[PDB]
């Protein structure tokens, strides 16, 4: 995150750090007890067996998630349609071996429904442990920041990402800059409010630099993905 | 016609008899629609959606279509609430019956004249308001 601010305990209660060989490798929101929502980037081999992953949760420090804090994943699951040259269906699921416990500071983000009626440029608010600066290091506290959708005619304009943005992505920034999403941030939650709730409207999939003018960050467009998301979850539900 | 990952026919979409191999024209028939979670069902018929109404529906009802849904055990809360979908038809429930979207029927009104919201899981709450 560039351009944000330390987050506050329960601030984001959705929000995992997924780690391999002890080290934060990317975020991922919490959707029921066992299941995360995270970028399909993120898994690509040799990182698709679940094994190597672990899920901090309801801490801010990286320094504070001690040997014996984190839940092991127990499946992961990459987009079908996943194409790894474009992003395009950067999503993928993660589930837990043992059911988070739900709090003040471990809470799930809700699934975007159909009939969101968002705004063009609707409010928006985005989170992780990324590089606070373009090619910096992971962030040891929790960071947040406000963005706000950009519509995806706009952003396919010549000047910004010129065609490249799929019906599966959805871009949320500034076109001056200056607040943006950055390394390490990837498979985070991109969230708005609306009627009182919190929705999960996007996951942080990818962008030229960090906070570079007229290179707003994308994400995957998790509204496109619900349906997908569903069944993975009713298909683990009966048995497998 | 509607692809499964392979199309169908759209009469068989949601008509509670699987036609796909791997099953997607049986298993996305339940869904939850706007900021209000207004609970809808497809009409194989009517190739839409339309909300359910509160007539006769119950928490068992509910828990039984977030299991549809992909909630296996979640469930919040459930209460029916004026229709901002903007629909004129509904799916009324018959009490004489069986799978939550095969035990409904059109209907262009509900007696109770709400519809059923449905929250499957206690979700999108943090910190402030
Ligand atoms: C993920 O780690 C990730 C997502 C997006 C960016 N770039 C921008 N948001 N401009 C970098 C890294
Ligand atoms: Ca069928």
């Amino acid at each position: 995150i560039v351009g944000g601010e330390s987050a506050l305990p329960g601030a984001w209660p959705w929000q995992v750090s997924l780690h391999v060989q002890n080290v934060h490798v990317c975020g991922g929101s919490i959707i029921t007890p066992e299941w995360i929502v995270t970028a399909a980037h993120c898994v690509e081999k040799p990182l698709n067996n679940p094994w190597h992953w672990t899920a901090f949760a309801g801490i801010l420090r990286q320094s504070f998630m001690f040997y014996g804090a984190g839940y092991q994943v127990e499946k992961v699951i990459s987009h079908p349609n996943y194409d790894s040259k474009t992003k395009n269906n950067d999503i993928a699921l993660m589930k837990l071996q043992k059911p988070l416990t739900f709090n003040d500071l471990v809470k799930p983000v809700c699934l975007p429904n159909p009939g969101m009626m968002l705004q063009p440029e609707q409010l928006c608010w985005i989170s992780g442990w990324g590089a606070t600066e373009e090619k910096g290091k992971t962030s040891e506290v929790l960071n947040a920041a406000k963005v706000l959708l950009i519509e995806t005619q706009r952003c396919n304009s010549r000047y910004v990402y010129d065609n490249l943005i799929t019906p599966a992505m959805i871009c949320a920034g500034f076109l001056q800059g200056n607040v943006d999403s950055c390394q390490g941030d990837s498979g985070g939650p991109l969230v708005t409010s609306k009627n009182n709730i919190w929705w999960l409207i996007g996951d942080t999939s990818w962008g030229s630099g960090c906070a570079k003018a007229y290179r707003p960050g994308v994400y995957g467009n998790v509204m496109v993905f619900t349906d997908w998301i569903y069944r993975q979850m009713r298909a683990d539900g009966e048995f497998v | 016609g509607i692809e499964c990952d392979s199309c169908i026919n759209p009469s068989n979409w949601c008509d509670g008899v699987s036609h796909c191999p791997g099953g997607e024209d049986e298993n996305r028939c339940v869904r939850l629609y706007g900021p209000n979670f207004i609970l809808q069902v497809y009409s194989s018929q009517r190739k839409s959606w339309h909300p359910v109404c509160q007539d006769d529906w119950n928490e068992n009802y509910g828990r039984a279509a977030c299991r549809d849904m992909g909630y296996k055990n979640n469930f919040y809360s459930s209460q029916g609430i004026v229709d901002d979908s903007g629909s004129t038809s509904f799916m009324k429930l018959n009490t004489s019956a069986v799978d939550i979207y095969k035990k409904l029927y059109h209907s262009d009104a509900c007696s109770s004249k709400a519809v059923v919201s449905l929250r499957c899981i206690a979700c999108g709450v943090n910190l402030n308001d």
